[PDB]
């Protein structure tokens, strides 16, 4: 008996579903669940799931359990905990604490575990609950929903530092330096008016000592709402998430996280003179679980969060930041590098409904691979980002290419040109209305980060705008001296920029020069500048055809029309894997190729300034990457120098001239 | 232009435990007194 | 009523506790 | 008593209070009665709002005079004095409260729960008083009356679930629904329950307001409920019930936010229309204030009748211009009628049924729509085959790796001087229920972008869309298109792919989502067309901007006898007669084609392979016949990939408007048809 007032919560029956659950759950529930009876294998879906995490998390020492929501559905049992977890997260998420210790401790004595008792005892169990029903997207809830589990999904803006929150009070005896310490209660803590000490019973004369009181880590991140469902005429939405304790700093500007907490809301005070509260609350977000990783989006460069990886180390955090990779999955990894077709099969794995555009694919292949960061033991830096240019005729699929490489790319803003600025592409100030603050908010190139930033419209945008792009593509960094900040912040973002040429045509008596109207130093710092042509070809007519009509055959197109393409959700852990664990080395065949192939370059007409040669560099790497080759032969430069030449159309272009002989392109 | 805002309260649970000093408990003994004091088998307060 | 019990930690959490003194019968609710 | 005097007035409202009871039970004119089947929804939970309506009212009334029995005015007292009548009504319901036949689950709603547990506690305090006053030993009407004398029990606001509204009585049925402007509702109408035609121009998030806020208190383990009426409230600090105010030793009690009481609020603000607004006046604004269910029914550009009770608010300007008493004034919402019903909220009910069964037996759907866009206009009928092709619109398809095709018609309109373009993009911004009608170079740069501000209600930076993002799933027509700058002709751009409007400014980092129709009227280059010079020579759009187009119409003004002669007749007739000259032909009217096109909208039909075929044979066809002719004095821009999904679109669009779920060859040669006959005015 004895339920919970106010909620349908009873400790016994709730303790006892949930402990029954965490005994006699196997993944197959789920899959039958999800209607994917046919992917039950009987090796790793027949384990006790949950004893298997709880075992780990004991060898391990971790304090924190990941609850997937809907594995309540799939147990008979706790069909109706699923209901009351969301309903009533306090309750139902303190059953579920005290419930993990029972159960460790429970693992430990009923097997007769060696393990030492004490430290499990003393120990505070967390439990973290993430899919639970994803619905509604923010701004569609009630204040009915207040109080309630939800989920919420969409990018980090800004992150506050870290806010001491009081959880016990040391107040001290001016007269006989006697303490007694306070616990906070729902946020209010008992000042004592009277010293206890028997002695003297003085009446004002405890007084609060700030420093030697004990604080908690609290953190309020800025978040974007980017719903599955946007109602028509409204514009995104910002909220405010609060982490506790562990969680502070796990997320930062920039990330795209799905986000689970309480949706709660507290009263504002009107002024900070009297005690006065608004009658119109304020909703938030009390953060209980983050995912920072996606099963159809690349892992975040290791390479820009190592001090963060270690960090969230230090702080036990257990935020996950990169997928794992089980041995089965890495079998499969190098089972598919082994392939003969490797190379034609991740290029049109890109992007699978866009027409047959190879090279235009492959290039985006190797730019997502990217090339080898080299740190100097003595100071310096090179990064392997790849930039390349998209300038074409229009209609070619320029902006399609542009907004898969947006939603696969971990981190990078989506940008069209003339709605950027100077000031909007980098550090600005603004106002926060909760503080009433100034603060430092990251621009489109900072936020890319780790990532990609598409630039759609290159040429529209102004050449102000385009002069902050130039140490970005170069040297992967922002040095800002404006009024309020005055340093170097990282911008390791590679450059996806598409445009068309001048009269919004490839005009072929115009040389390429004209056509694409950059500047040298900009058009330098593209380490592939493609021409996307929209030639008049019948058979590419034909097919191009097919394909587009193809898609509109079935109401929501399944897309296999080819002979093979990998899912994404296998070719985003292929690529995070050659990313995170392959460092292609270049070999002297390799500098002796590359040596020969820019000489050969280096023989109006578009320049071949040094940068050339170190896109052929981090090209040929990029190759080296992607067949998971640690060291990088003729072949992978070879292949860089055919790309490079390939994307500018130097087979069909005049060497004293740089006219495309229309006849002579290869669309095919 | 608008009324007074109300005030009200019911109960739901058991509060902290009744302190024999609470004048709460003393109505509530006084009461006890009132209505189950016997003399010679008459509920001599009641009736009077 | 069999003649067994799960074996359960000894330590109580606050919030756990904290919880025991909101309990009303299931009369009310479900 | 010589202080706070008495007055006489004519309302008693304890008979009031007995007709709402009777009506409330005993009326069906609407098996059994009307209004306790709509408490019986409520007891099991299927309902969270009550709407009483006025016409059932004043029809209950018109029955009880025809049987003879005095009936005293429910409506009249109903709309001089509102705010009272919610009060009422509500306890009249809660008197008549069926018992729920469906128990509490886990799958209801906490609030639902809450009210349950509150109910039965009260309920068992009730058997508590009156067990012990039995045992207590000193009939059963005097015992229950102690009982409640000596019962806190939750009040009947704190075990309400529902929300009562009250629409107004119709105009065909008939003082609360005669539409009134901004302007026209004085003071007089204050207290009264009244009705504002006008359109909405900005909606805030909808907040959790507090109503009854409560505490707990650790000390007796009472819940001390505390009402809001104001802005703000002070809350609690010490416990007020009574066994802490009989006591000494007070408790110190927290808040509960979930027992609390909270209303889903919302502050509109309407605006006169441009017919209501006298001469050399500016339209005036008016507070609205949505509370309830009712949240969400209100967005910025609805044209609306809004019924609501005005009701006075505190002064909130300057202290030293206050002269006496003044009041803010406001409008809680009870009822909201939608002039265009959105595409979204269709529903396929009997009437909305019967009405397309007898739109389509008539015949020949398509052309009758068609011509029935702006019927006073007249030759233009392939320009208004294209312009209800772009109110259908295509099929968006969503392709499983993340990719979005459009599913939108853009059309563009480039013609002669007087030939009617501006007048057909009013008239889809009157058919279209979501249509934002904007000049080029006038005031619209920030128009075809979003700007940042803070919202005045909730403490917000909230960015207000302006015309691609007010005219969001409906049509943006932009006239003069050929004098945009060059951010707004970007932004175009972007709308017209994408869908999306990405900014990377100072403050802001966003992509809106603009999921607009775009249908642009523009000019010829030097304002006439030149038959001597090039159509691309003439057309002053980039080949991107009109690649984006799905049609781009050529309307020339070339003179002649016949056509001139039958244009004039036909404009004098409508110069004579509000109307348009043929009688043969009765055009639809607007409000039934927005249902038919809402209707259509809802199918989304296929292409199979033997209509695709052919659709990739003529865009062969198509592509090749442009490669022949690049400067041929004839060219339009050689077909491109665009050209075969605007194609794609069209076919999809006809479709649509034949209510099938094939699409047919009938529907591609349609497609041709028109995208052919969209440039043979040059010839
Ligand atoms: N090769 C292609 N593969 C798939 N779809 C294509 C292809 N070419 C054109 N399309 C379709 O036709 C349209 C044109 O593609 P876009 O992404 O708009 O081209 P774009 O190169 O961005 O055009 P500009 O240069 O910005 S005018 C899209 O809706 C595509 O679905
Ligand atoms: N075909 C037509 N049928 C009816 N009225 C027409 C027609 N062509 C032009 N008009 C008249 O011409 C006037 C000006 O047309 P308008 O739409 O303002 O010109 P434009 O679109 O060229 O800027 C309108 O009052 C309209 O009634
Ligand atoms: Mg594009
Ligand atoms: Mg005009
Ligand atoms: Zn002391
Ligand atoms: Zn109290």
């Amino acid at each position: 008996l004895r339920i919970i007032w106010g909620t349908n919560v009873s400790i016994q029956e709730c303790t006892t579903n949930f402990r029954n659950f965490l005994m006699s759950f196997k993944y197959k529930f789920r899959k039958i669940l999800d209607e994917r009876e046919e992917f039950i294998n009987n090796t790793t879906d027949e384990e006790l799931y949950y004893i298997k995490q709880l075992n780990e998390m004991r060898e391990l020492g971790t304090s924190n359990l990941n609850l997937d929501a809907r594995n309540l559905l799939a147990y008979k049992q706790t069909e109706d905990l699923y209901h009351q977890l969301l309903n009533y997260p306090q309750e139902v998420i303190s059953i579920m604490d005290q419930t993990i210790k029972d159960c460790m401790v429970s693992l430990i004595v009923d097997n007769n575990l060696d393990y030492d008792l004490d430290e499990i005892e003393t120990k505070f169990y967390k439990v973290r609950p993430y899919n639970v029903g994803s619905c509604k997207g923010m701004r569609e809830l009630n204040p009915n929903d207040i109080d309630k589990l939800i989920n919420l999904k969409g990018l980090v803006l800004r992150s506050t530092p870290v806010i001491p929150d009081m959880k016990v009070a040391f107040f001290k005896c001016n007269v006989c330096d006697h303490t007694m310490a306070v616990e906070i209660d729902r946020g209010v803590i008992q000042e004592p008016a009277r010293c206890e000490r028997i002695d003297c019973n003085e009446p004002n004369s405890m007084s609060l000592i700030h420093n030697r009181c004990s604080f908690a880590d609290k953190q309020v991140i800025k978040l974007q709402e980017t719903p599955d469902f946007v109602p028509d005429g409204q514009t995104p939405h910002s909220i405010s998430l609060c982490v506790y304790d562990e969680l502070v700093d796990s997320c930062r500007a920039g990330d795209r996280i799905e986000v689970t907490g309480t949706f709660r809301s507290i009263p504002i005070r009107a002024n900070s003179r009297q005690r006065v509260l608004k009658s119109l609350y304020k909703t938030y977000v009390d953060v209980v679980h983050v995912k920072k990783v996606s099963d159809k989006r690349l892992d975040v460069d290791t390479s820009t969060i190592e001090q963060e990886l270690m960090q969230n180390k230090v702080d036990h955090n257990e935020v996950e930041e990169v997928r794992q990779i089980t041995d089965q999955d890495l079998a499969k990894i190098r089972e598919v590098a082994a392939r003969e077709d490797l190379y034609s099969l991740l290029a049109r794995s890109i992007a699978p409904s866009i027409y047959e555009l190879e090279d235009v694919k492959k290039g985006i292949l190797l730019q997502l691979f990217g090339g080898t960061n080299k740190t100097f033991t003595k100071g310096g830096r090179y990064r392997g980002d790849i930039n390349i240019l998209l300038c074409g005729d229009p209609s070619t699929s320029k902006s399609q290419i542009l907004q898969y490489v947006h939603k696969i790319t971990p981190r990078g803003v989506y940008t069209s040109g003339k709605g950027s600025s100077a000031v909007g592409l980098t550090a600005y100030i603004t106002r926060d209305v909760d503080t009433k603050q100034l603060v430092l908010e990251s621009g489109a190139l900072v936020l890319s980060d780790g990532g990609v930033c598409c630039i759609d419209e290159f040429d529209k945008m102004s050449d102000s705008t385009r002069s902050v792009l130039h140490e970005v593509m170069e040297q992967q960094t922002i040095s800002i001296a404006k009024a309020g900040i005055i340093t170097t912040l990282n911008a390791r973002s590679s450059i996806l920029a598409s445009a068309n040429p001048i009269g919004s045509r490839y005009n072929p008596n115009l040389p390429v020069t004209e056509n694409i109207d950059l500047p040298p130093p900009l058009l330098s710092r593209f380490d592939l500048v493609y021409l996307v042509l929209d030639k008049v070809d019948e058979k590419n007519d034909r097919e191009l055809a097919k394909h587009l009509t193809n898609l509109y055959l079935e109401d929501k197109p399944e897309h296999i029309s080819q002979d093979d393409v990998l899912p994404v959700e296998f070719l985003t852990m292929y690529i995070s894997y050659a990313k995170e664990h392959i460092h292609p080395i270049i070999t002297e065949a390799a500098k002796t190729e590359l040596v020969r192939a820019y000489v050969g370059m280096r023989k109006k007409r578009i320049t071949a300034t040094t940068r050339q040669l170190e896109s052929m560099i981090r090209l040929a790497e990029a190759h080296a990457k992607m067949k998971l080759k640690n060291v990088v032969e003729l072949e992978d430069v070879q292949e860089a120098v055919r790309l490079i030449r390939s994307a500018i159309k130097d087979y069909a272009t005049d060497p004293k001239t740089g006219k495309i002989d229309m006849n002579l392109v290869q669309t095919g | 232009s608008f009324d007074r805002p109300e005030i009200y309260s019911a109960p739901v649970l058991q509060g902290e435990s009744p302190n024999d000093d609470d004048n709460t408990e003393i109505i509530k003994s006084f009461k006890n007194f009132i209505l189950e004091f016997r003399l010679d088998s008459q509920f001599i307060y009641r009736d009077q | 009523g069999n003649g067994l019990g799960p074996t359960r930690a000894s330590v109580m959490s606050k919030n756990m506790k904290s919880l025991s003194r909101l309990m009303v019968d299931r009369k009310l609710g479900v | 008593s010589a202080a706070l005097p008495s007055i006489q007035l004519p309302v008693d409202y304890n008979n009031l209070f007995n007709e709402i009871t009777d009506f409330l039970v005993t009326f069906k004119q609407d098996k059994g009665p009307k209004y306790m089947a709509m408490l019986q929804k409520v007891a099991n939970r299927e309902l969270n709002s009550v709407i009483i309506d006025l016409d059932d009212i004043l029809q209950y009334q018109n029955e009880k005079f025809l049987q003879g029995t005095q009936a005293d005015d429910l409506v009249s007292a109903i709309q001089q004095n509102a705010n009272h009548f919610t009060e009422l009504f509500c306890r009249a319901i809660d008197n008549n409260m069926p018992l729920p036949t469906k128990e509490i689950d886990y799958k209801d709603d906490v609030l639902d729960v809450i009210l349950n547990q509150r109910r039965l506690r009260n309920e068992r305090m009730l058997s508590d008083r009156t067990n012990e006053i039995r045992s207590e030993n000193l009939m059963n009407d005097a015992l229950r009356e102690v009982v409640e004398d000596e019962t806190e029990l939750f009040p009947p606001n704190l075990t309400r679930r529902y929300f009562l509204y009250f629409k107004p009585l119709s105009q065909n049925c008939a003082i609360s629904s005669k539409p009134l402007s901004v302007r026209q509702i004085k003071g007089d109408f204050l207290g009264q329950l009244i009705t504002v035609r006008g359109i909405i121009t900005r909606v805030s998030d909808v907040k959790p307001a507090v109503e009854v806020i409560a505490y707990t208190c650790d000390q007796c383990g009472y819940e001390v409920f505390q009402e809001v009426n104001s802005r703000t409230f002070t809350p609690l600090s010490e416990c007020t019930s009574e066994e802490c105010s009989q006591n000494q030793t007070k408790g110190q009690l927290f808040m509960s936010t979930r027992a609390s009481k909270f209303s889903a609020f919302q502050e509109c603000k309407i605006q006169e229309l441009s017919q209501q607004v006298p001469v050399g006046h500016i339209p005036r604004s008016l507070n609205i204030h949505v509370n309830g269910t009712l949240v969400r029914s209100l967005s910025p550009g609805d044209i609306v009748d809004v019924t609501g009770i005005f009701l006075p608010a505190p002064y909130t300007g300057f202290k030293a211009l206050k002269a006496g008493l003044l009041t803010e004034t406001y409008l809680e919402a009870q009822f909201v009628r939608q002039h265009k019903k959105k595409f979204a909220s269709f529903s396929l009910t009997s009437d909305v049924e019967e009405r397309v069964m007898e739109l389509i037996t008539s015949g020949d759907v398509y052309n009758r729509l068609a011509k029935s866009i702006a019927p006073e206009i007249y030759g233009n009928l392939d320009v208004k085959k294209a312009l209800l092709l772009l109110l259908v619109g295509g099929v968006d398809k969503r392709v499983g790796d993340g990719m979005k095709i459009r599913g939108d018609i853009n059309v563009c309109l480039m013609g002669d001087p007087g030939v009617a373009k501006s007048q057909l993009l009013k008239a889809i911004c009157k058919i279209s229920p979501r249509g934002v009608y904007t000049t080029g170079k006038g005031s619209s740069g920030v128009g075809l972008t979003a700007a940042v501000m803070k919202d005045p209600v909730t403490d917000e930076m909230i960015l207000e869309g302006g015309a691609l993002v007010l005219a969001d799933n409906g049509i943006c027509c932009i006239d003069e298109f050929d004098k945009m700058d060059e951010s707004d002709r970007t932004a175009i751009h972007e709308v017209m792919e994408q869908q999306t409007i990405s900014i990377s400014k100072a403050g802001i980092n966003t992509t809106l989502n603009a999921r607009t129709s775009i249908l642009a009227a523009a000019n010829p280059l030097y304002g006439r067309y030149n038959p001597r010079l090039s159509p691309l020579d003439n057309i002053n759009l980039p080949a991107a901007l009109l690649s984006r187009f799905d049609i781009l119409f050529l309307m020339l003004d070339i003179p002649s006898r016949d056509d001139d002669e039958k244009l004039a007749e036909h404009v004098t007739y409508v110069h004579m007669h509000n109307k348009q000259p043929d009688l043969d032909f009765t055009p639809v009217e607007p409000s039934k084609m927005r249902e038919y096109i809402a209707y259509a909208k809802t199918k989304r039909p296929v292409m199979s392979e033997a209509v695709n075929d052919y659709v990739v044979q003529a865009y062969i066809r198509l592509r090749q016949d442009s490669k022949r002719e690049m400067d041929s004095k004839f060219s339009f821009g050689q077909a491109t990939p665009r050209t075969l999904l605007g194609i794609i679109r069209l076919s999809q669009a006809l479709a649509k408007l034949r209510l099938a779920d094939m699409v047919d060859i009938d529907d591609v040669e349609e497609a041709l048809r028109l995208v052919r006959v969209s440039k043979e005015s040059l010839y």
